[PDB]
């Protein structure tokens, strides 16, 4: 395989011991407790450098704990090749933080620590007259560059020529290291094996992108302007990319709907060469295509939304191209135009892939058209942390070593989802959902407690304090019938199953834009994909949603950036739950959720006069029975 | 190398008798974030205690607070010997988020009609609290200056962490030439030694000009309960003081009587004027070779004060500060208090 | 202030001392002994001409040999800095001594910055008001006034009156500066251009720019009593090469042919319409060629001469005869074939390089004139011109710089290159072709300079590095010391600002246009330090042309917007009037409360004489690196000679010249010790320009410095804000550096005389 586990070797290296365990000897004399056995930098008040800890330790690792006085650290296994990017020296890294955590660095956590700062992420590749060498930055990497089978063993005697370099660059290694050290020029033909032997002996490069050096690929038609939109996680995720000099290839988790591409169109204007977009699935292409980059300096004739039932323009654009994963190669080849872009994609020369939600496609047809297509470098724009993808090919070594992490906490806390107030509604129970709990438990009655009256009226109570505030009202419910059932009463314009797509933007155009329409319910219509709204209050009715992994997709999805700022709690969540009913289990599965995602949590379950609320339809015990029988036809 | 006072402050004029009006600035500078909350909210609060000081220090003072928004100067509380007013204005003043710019200009030429009213006896002095890069003239500003200087009045500017010469020439120009108010923050401790400087008088030379012999009264309290009363607010006051001269009920402060207009203080005005005019010889660190003292202090009991024969513990300092004249010793942490609150020496008075 | 150099009592002005000047003074003293050139790395934070000059003052009266000094700079400004410094050393020198100065020193620029009578001084333009100056009293115009009465001559009233009464002593007893000497003379019914031009025999220390001792036109009133004994001393000399390389230049334009034929046509006739008015005169003329080169009447005039000769000061010019063009109808013959065969010249195909001395040669044969006649036109059109009593000068302008032309083709080969562009790169295919014609060898002019003078010295704090001059100009240097700006605090941060905001390598070099994902870095970078800088700050782009595209391109966005509000901004313009009116009203508002921003080019004329105190600049931005191949492939046929004549490649003179040109602007922001200041400097390069940068600055950029971050370059000038802005005084400390009244330089600096 191409890819190596020590992408991700997070969730391990948290385990320690008492007896086993070493008292630190910067107990004494240390302001934090940066414990090697559990994985943590338990920086206290009386830190000399309380935050270059932090700064040393965010490079280099991943703070699982986040108290107020004291914190904590979680495993990262991908934080060598993100901890060698950033500079933390290999000794430097333990010798400051031995000395300012009170935990002892430990061998294993010393080793781990000198590995992560100088040999995770800090690999050498050699690089003559613009192209690649069998060499390395240092000395070490001049051994290693020699030492690798393809780039040893597949080199030229040749130190460097501009002929070479220029067009041959054991094959034309673009994912090398800093040029401008001593190598010899390599052969042409496998990187594949190429990045099946660094992967092996577990080698985290630090890799570089000369597209300027390639004379193989032309300059493409590509409009440079950077006039889209610049986001305070868009600018480093390009920084830390392109670093200094010529950019690399990696994997950087985004926000899905929050500007994602936007990186990698901008860092596509800045190579100049073939760059492809690939999407969750062929209707999100056009979807997302119409949704936001129409504002963007990327081109839509020329950028042929490949969807294999509408057809464009392939194998012949001058330039840039966005499609998806399912257009690339699934059973979702509605035809042979796919395969034919395919074929095309071996014969062109392609630097740059940009990817859109891997982890919806299994990677093993990731591993089958890389080796076809002959790819330079790619980009995966994930999203999720865990994924099913994590097969013997890591994506992240498949592509490259990570620059930024989708750092939620950063981004719901900024300004666009500031103050995330989690909720879970508790609507007080009756007979009829004690009644229907006991007499049938299989998923049909999935919809036979999202159907509470008190859950609408809950939902009401939001409706009216929400506008009342000026905020935005969003309601999750994956059922049809009953939720177009819900918002009738109350005479609103509502998102619903099925809805006609102008008219719901039109909804979405009395809901955004003006205030007394703010209640949205959106269906599973929703994801994948629509346009994810602007997020101010999140309702969510149905909390099965396989599986979890789509949770955290939908959970960053539909909150969305709110650019307003009026109330202490601009960015509200609710999870209208019934109690003693099913959705006990699926909700505290979200309650356990949302607290560890970062966000901040509560529970509503005492509205501010709940009996009091208009449209007090189907309040009493009797009428909600009623409906749950309904509610059976579905 | 010692950090005190360096001989001592000889006594012979400060300045207590004064009206000390602070400018501050609410200005989009002060949006810009350098303090812990924001550059505004910070500085009131240490204002705040800058006012209490200030009446503490100083009671027979008058203060005025001014605020710069928008390019314009507003004041919020006129020239006055009133605390609670002037806090009151700032919560209003701390309720509120700057905008615009300062105008040194507008404020300087506030100042010259604002402390127009005050006494001659009143040392006047305005202070600035100039943090922005800019000032919004609508004229002459160099006029004002030779305006405040002709007339005596000094200008102590209390700048943030930025320097200006306009400012460093209003300083030097209107304190009879004197350039040493000019002292800048930087930090949250940093400022507020600014402002507590600004609480005791500012000594730097004191000229020859006509003394003013000046009339002022003493009160006297009050008892009635049910026949509450007072004749300055006329008001239900259960308890307040009375002009020798007048008879005109007032609440009980130094509150001037409305009637026959003669200043009226209780205690604390002439006491907390004679610590100021006559500060003792700071206790420095006797030397420990040249301590000759029994091992604890002589004010307070403090036993510590030798770790005797122990490497680089012996050798270090003493728990000795010893007042000069009444050869003394006492510990820093009491000797400190020994010129922080009360003078009070103990060997100096017990003799 | 009164301490030794073991010779000289230096009556030192400033109370307070700097020990930068002590390692100055010192060395500059064991120059004067073993007499050299001595490039001294000076720092210009401190004042340089504080002790530059004094030392020079106690030297005179110590040592009684040089009675004549030499102050040279680079403009007038660095002239009247001298000149209002030294005002004050003089009187100085009175109030300690008594009655001991006996010293003279007056500026010396020009009739038009010193003209007073009104008539004169309406013009803007220097050449029109010394036209009409010397019109109003010229060696054959002047005298038809006093022999005969009339209304088409009038009089200075200036110059008439310094005629009988001024030259006949000197000024009583001022040391006149440029705005002391303008007062004096106002009142005093006298023009200062005319005292100070003749007070060249008579002052001690005389004060002119470089171009009166470099340039050849104005170079002829040059006095050997005042140059052969002397001491010469050069400030601001890093730009000294460059001004050499203007002297022996000239461009022409197709419509300067126009009015060049209209000067062939007209003197034409006005040398053939005199010739009924007095042949006599014509004739008399011809028999002063046969006899010499006119040596009477051509030399030994008050005001006589009308054009000038750009050749070296009448030692690389003959005395022969101008070949057979006496006849003033035979003038007209060889005219306007060598008119004709120019044109053809001047419309060819494409920059084409011919040795000068061949372009003679091709000259010779379709227009027969010797080399040796023609060196001889300069003295030939005087000797002409003089007997027509001409009274239009219009048209006959073009006739002048022609000749001047003429006598550089016939006399300088070798050495330079003939090139002729059909069109101005920049306005491509046109017909608008140039003469181009551009000094390849700067040394030329410099060696003269030396080869009489016996003390010289070159001083300036922005020379980076100092190893070039001595192989650029073959002068020879005896102490080439440098001096690092040894103080206890900071004061200065040279930045290296590679990446910006979006932390992108930021330049000029890429193009010289504007691209969105460029300029949007660049004004970020503006406004952000809008909101927190103090007042005072200058920048200096690398071209006019540049920022011209710059700021309109600005206006366009709304980044400009909050610069709008924030500071007072005055922008540099071609028409200096407006510039200096822009700049007069960018010092006030800096004193004054509000702040003020002020954006330059390097290089403009702000970067050769401005200086910027605290107020008039505390934080100076640098756009780039400053690169002059903007310009058309002249430069490049320059830089040729320059690496085969001399051992410096194009990369080695690009940069050290661009860092000289960026270390020339920076240091203007610092005045004294006291000042202070950040002087950020936005270009990836800046990396690689580290051994650029003078040494003194260079100490300060430490490699912790390198490739900042301009928003945290924000966060380090907040925090030079922050630390600098303390009144920090300690007074204990400033001795090592400060060295307090007249007690630690004598404490101390004996242990240093080891
Ligand atoms: S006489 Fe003197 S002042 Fe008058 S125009 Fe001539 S040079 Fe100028
Ligand atoms: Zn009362
Ligand atoms: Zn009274
Ligand atoms: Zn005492
Ligand atoms: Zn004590």
């Amino acid at each position: 395989p191409a890819d190596f586990v020590p992408d991700s070797v997070s969730g391990m290296f948290r385990s320690h011991d008492f007896s086993y365990l070493r008292l630190r000897p910067d107990h004494a004399s240390r302001p934090l407790w940066i414990s090697p056995s559990d994985g943590r930098i338990i920086l206290e008040s009386f830190s000399p450098l309380a935050e270059q800890a932090q700064d040393f330790l965010v490079t280099i690792a991943e703070p699982i704990s986040r108290p107020s006085h004291i914190h904590e650290y979680k495993i990262t296994a991908y934080s060598l090749y993100a901890a060698v990017s950033v500079g933390l020296e290999t000794d430097d890294i333990i010798s400051v933080l031995d000395r300012l955590s009170k935990v002892p660095v430990a061998e294993s956590i010393i080793n781990f620590i000198k590995g992560a700062t100088i040999s995770y992420g800090k690999v050498k590749l050699v690089i003559k007259h613009n192209r690649y060498f069998v060499e390395t930055t240092q000395a070490d990497i001049l051994q290693m560059l020699l030492n690798d089978s393809v780039i040893g063993p597949l080199r030229i005697d040749s130190d460097h020529q501009v002929q070479p370099p220029e067009d041959v660059l054991e094959r034309e290694e673009e994912d090398d290291d800093i040029d401008a050290v001593h190598s010899f020029e390599i052969a042409n033909e496998s990187v594949e094996v190429v990045k099946k032997r660094c992967q092996e002996i577990d080698y985290p490069v630090l890799e570089e992108y000369d597209f300027r050096n390639d004379h193989r690929n032309p300059d493409l038609d590509i409009d440079l302007k950077p006039s889209t939109q610049i986001r305070p996680y868009q600018e480093k995720s390009l920084s830390k990319m392109f670093g200094n000099g010529r950019a690399r290839s990696g994997i950087i988790v985004l926000p899905c709907g929050a500007g994602k591409t936007l990186v990698g169109i901008t860092a596509a204007c800045t190579i100049k060469k073939s760059v492809i977009v690939l999407c969750t699935s062929s209707v999100s292409v056009m979807q997302w295509r119409q949704q936001f980059l129409q504002w963007c300096t990327l081109q839509p004739e020329n950028c042929a939304v490949f969807t294999s039932d509408n057809k464009e323009m392939f194998q012949t654009e001058s330039g840039l191209v966005v499609s998806t994963y399912s257009m690339v190669a699934n059973t979702r080849n509605r035809s042979h135009d796919s395969q034919k872009v395919m074929d095309f994609l071996t014969g062109r020369e392609w630097g740059f892939i940009i990817l859109d939600e891997v982890h919806v496609v299994p990677a093993a047809m990731f591993r089958r058209v890389v080796s076809t297509i002959a790819a330079h470098a790619k980009l995966g724009l994930t999203a999720t942390l865990v994924r099913e993808d994590d097969k013997i090919g890591d994506l992240n070594f498949l592509i490259g070593p990570k620059l930024y992490e989708a750092n939620w906490m950063e981004l719901s806390q900024k300004g666009h989802i500031a103050n995330v107030q989690c909720a879970e509604v508790w609507c007080p129970m009756t007979a009829e959902f004690y009644q229907e709990y006991l007499r049938e438990t299989a998923r049909k009655r999935m919809l036979l407690y999202i159907m509470n009256p008190t859950k609408f009226q809950a939902c009401q109570f939001l409706i009216q304090y929400h506008e009342r505030r000026g905020d935005k009202i969003i309601v999750f419910s994956d059922n049809v019938y009953a939720l177009q059932e819900y918002a009738l009463k109350m005479g609103k314009p509502f998102i619903y199953g099925s809805t006609p797509q102008q008219e719901r933007m039109n909804i979405l155009q009395n809901f955004q834009y003006n205030d007394q329409i703010n209640t949205i319910f959106l269906s599973k219509v929703g994801d994948t994909s629509i346009d994810l709204p602007e997020a101010t209050c999140l309702i969510q009715i149905s909390s099965h949603y396989g599986s979890r992994r789509q949770e955290a997709q939908r959970l960053g999805r539909i909150l969305r950036a709110k650019r307003r700022n009026d109330e202490g709690f601009n960015a509200f969540f609710y999870s209208l739950v019934s109690k003693d009913t099913q959705e006990m289990y699926y909700s505290t599965k979200r309650q356990a959720f949302l607290v560890d995602q970062g966000y901040a949590f509560k529970v509503i379950t005492h509205l501010h006069g709940m009996e009091n609320i208009p449209n007090l339809a189907y309040a009493s015990p009797r009428e909600r029975r009623e409906l749950l029988q309904e509610v059976l036809l579905k | 190398k010692k950090r005190t006072a360096k001989k001592n402050i000889t006594p012979y004029q400060r300045g207590i008798i004064r009206s000390l009006i602070l400018t501050l600035d609410c200005s989009e500078a002060m949006l810009e974030k350098d303090l812990r909350p924001n550059r505004h909210a910070m500085i009131i609060q240490y204002a705040i205690d800058f006012v209490h000081e200030f009446f503490d220090q100083n009671p027979i003072s008058q203060m005025g607070i001014i605020i710069m928004r928008n390019g314009l100067a507003q004041l919020v509380s006129q020239v006055s010997g009133n605390p609670q007013d002037h806090i009151d204005a700032l919560k209003s003043i701390r309720k509120q988020e700057p905008k615009g710019n300062p105008s040194l200009q507008n404020a300087l030429e506030m100042a010259r009609g604002l402390l127009l009213p005050v006494p001659a006896h009143c040392t006047r002095e305005v202070l600035i609290v100039f943090g922005s890069l800019s000032t919004t003239d609508p004229g002459d500003i160099h006029q004002t200056i030779d305006s405040l200087v002709s007339e005596k009045i000094r200008v102590k500017v209390l700048g943030l962490s930025a320097q200006v010469a306009i400012c460093k020439e209003l300083c030097k120009a209107t304190n009879y030439g004197d350039e040493s108010f000019y002292k800048i923050l930087l930090d949250e401790t940093h400022l507020k030694e600014l402002f507590n400087e600004a609480v005791t008088p500012l000594p730097v030379n004191k000229i020859n000009k006509g003394f003013t012999l000046v009339k002022m009264g003493f009160p006297t309290r009050i008892f009635e309960d049910t026949p509450t009363f007072c004749s300055c607010h006329s008001k239900l006051v259960y308890g307040g003081y009375f002009c020798p001269n007048c008879h005109s009920k007032v609440c009980s402060l130094p509150t001037v009587c409305p009637c026959c207009d003669l200043m009226l203080i209780l205690s604390t005005h002439l006491a907390r004027s004679y610590h100021h005019l006559m500060p003792l010889k700071t206790f420095a660190e006797v030397p420990t070779t040249e301590k000759f003292r029994s091992e604890d202090c002589f004010s307070c009991q403090s036993r510590f004060p030798x770790x005797x024969x122990x490497x680089x513990x012996x050798x270090x300092x003493x728990s000795r500060y010893r007042c000069e004249d009444c050869k003394q010793e006492f510990c820093v942490d009491c000797d400190v208090f020994i010129h922080e609150i009360l003078h009070n020496c103990p060997g100096c008075e017990s003799k | 202030m009164k301490f030794y150099i073991d010779d000289l009592p230096v009556l030192f002005p400033y109370p307070k001392i700097y020990p930068e000047q002590y390692n100055y003074m010192c060395d500059i003293k064991k120059t004067l002994d073993v007499g050299g050139n001595s490039i001294l790395e000076m720092p210009s934070g401190t004042g340089k001409t504080v002790s530059l000059l004094s030392l020079t003052i106690a030297y005179q009266m110590h040592y009684p040999e040089h009675r004549k000094i030499i102050y040279c700079s680079r403009t007038m400004s660095e002239i009247e800095k001298a000149l209002v410094e030294l005002e004050n050393l003089m009187d100085y020198r009175t109030k300690e001594l008594g009655y001991q100065e006996d010293f003279r020193g007056l500026g010396l620029t020009s009739r038009k910055n010193l003209c007073l009578h009104p008539e004169v001084s309406k013009e803007r333009k220097g050449t029109v008001v010394d036209e009409k100056c010397r019109r109003m009293t010229n060696g054959q115009a002047k005298r038809k006034l006093e022999e005969d009465p009339e209304a088409n001559v009038e009089l200075c009233e200036y110059h008439e009156n310094l005629y009988n009464i001024e030259v006949e002593d000197y000024l009583p007893k001022g040391v006149f500066s440029f705005e002391k000497l303008l007062k004096y003379c106002e009142e005093k019914t006298l023009c200062p251009y005319f005292i100070v031009r003749r007070m060249i025999s008579l002052c001690n220390i005389i004060i002119y720019s470089y171009h009166y001792l470099l340039d050849p036109k104005i170079a002829e009133r040059v006095s050997n009593e005042v140059s052969k004994d002397s001491i010469v001393i050069f400030d601001e000399a890093h730009n000294i090469d460059n001004v050499c390389i203007e002297s022996l230049s000239l461009d022409l334009t197709t419509d300067a042919l126009r009015r060049a034929t209209r000067g062939a046509n007209a003197l034409d006739e006005r040398i053939s319409e005199v010739r009924k008015v007095d042949s006599q005169k014509l004739q008399d003329e011809y028999e002063k060629l046969v006899q010499g080169l006119h040596s009477a009447d051509i030399l030994t005039d008050q005001e006589e001469p009308f054009v000038e000769t750009p050749v070296l000061p009448q030692d690389l010019l003959t005395e022969a005869i101008p070949g057979n063009i006496r006849r003033a109808e035979h003038f007209v013959s060889f005219l306007k074939r060598l008119i004709e065969y120019l044109k053809t010249r001047m419309k060819v195909l494409h920059v084409i390089s011919e040795t000068p001395k061949s372009f003679l040669q091709h000259l010779k044969q379709l227009t027969f004139i010797e080399r040796k006649p023609l060196r001889f036109c300069s003295e030939r059109l005087s000797l002409l011109v003089r007997t027509l009593e001409v009274t239009e000068v219009e048209d006959f302008t073009a006739l002048k710089d022609i000749a001047t032309f003429a006598t550089l083709i016939s006399t300088y080969e070798e050495g330079f290159l003939l090139i002729i562009e059909p069109y101005e790169i920049e306005n491509a295919a046109v017909p608008n072709p140039i003469m181009r014609f551009t000094c390849l060898d700067a040394s030329i002019a410099i060696k003269p300079v030396f080869e009489r003078f016996s003390s010289v010295i070159i001083t300036s704090g922005t020379i980076s590095p100092l190893d070039m001059y001595p192989r650029m100009l073959n002068f020879k240097t005896v102490l080439q010391k440098s001096y690092a700006m040894t103080l206890a605090k900071k004061s200065f941060l040279p930045m290296i600002i590679t990446k910006g905001s979006d932390q992108v390598a930021i330049s000029s070099r890429f193009e010289i246009r504007n691209d969105p994902s460029i300029v949007r870095n660049y004004g970020s970078m503006l406004v952000e330090f809008a909101k927190i800088t103090p007042d005072g700050m200058v920048v200096f782009f690398p071209s006019y042309l540049y920022m011209e595209s710059i700021v309109s391109m600005w206006q366009t966005m709304g980044i400009l917007d909050e610069v709008w509000k924030h500071k007072l901004i005055l922008v540099e313009t071609p028409d200096a009037q407006e510039t200096s009116l822009a700049l007069e009203t960018y010092r006030k508002a800096c004193s004054n409360g509000r702040g003020a921003i002020l954006l330059s080019v390097a290089r403009g004329k702000v970067s050769e004489g401005i200086d910027f105190d605290h107020q008039y600049g505390r934080t100076v931005l640098m756009i780039g690196i400053p690169f002059q191949y903007t310009e058309s492939r002249i430069l490049k046929a320059r830089l040729e000679f320059m690496r085969e004549n001399y051992r410096i490649r194009e990369n080695d003179f690009l940069s050290f010249d661009a860092m000289r040109h960026a270390a020339q602007c920076l240091g203007r922001v610092l005045r004294g010790k006291d000042d202070y200041g950040v002087m950020v400097l936005a270009d990836r390069r800046f990396s690689r320009k580290r051994s650029q940068l003078p040494k003194w600055i260079a100490q300060g950029l430490s490699d912790a410095d390198l490739n900042l971050s301009t928003d945290m370059a924000i966060s380090n000038t907040k925090q030079f804000l922050r630390t600098m802005a303390q009144p920090t005084d300690p007074k204990d400390q400033e001795g090592v550096s400060v060295w307090s009244y007249e007690d630690l330089i004598k404490h101390q600096n004996s242990r240093k005389d080891q």
